[PDB]
């Protein structure tokens, strides 16, 4: 309970001057191992 | 009905010596410290006026 | 350590959105019963 004060009270003044769904519309999703490359033309061009 | 970011010693004699310096009529200076860069300030504010 | 973690991630990423001095420039001061009234003209007039 002696962290979850501060804490709690860091919940409330993101919930009241942000919102309560800011660390959902905030939150980060970059992962630079989910990056995908599309440059297969010559294939492409084969199949068309 | 004037807001300031600290009620102290300093501001409260400069406010006192501004409305005995300037008012006339029937005027009233209310005064409460409060934080312009926080909607709980803002909202307590307004339902406090 | 299990609310703490979250809790940690939160100060994070107010820290990278915000910034470290958010909830000081963000905390609440109001209070109803510090309000000061100067309404007192007459006895001024009498000492001026």
């Amino acid at each position: 309970a002696l962290p979850a004060a501060p804490d709690s009270e860091l919940i409330d003044l993101v919930t009241a001057e942000l919102g309560a769904d800011w660390p959902r519309l905030v939150a980060p999703v970059f992962d630079p191992k989910k990056a995908v490359v599309f440059d297969d033309r010559w294939a492409s061009a084969r199949e068309d | 009905i004037a807001t300031t970011s600290k009620l102290d010693e300093e501001r409260l004699a400069f406010y006192r010596t501004l409305y005995r310096d300037h008012a006339r009529y029937g005027a009233a200076l209310w005064l409460v410290a409060a934080n312009m860069a926080s909607y709980s300030d803002v909202d307590a504010l307004v339902e406090w006026i």
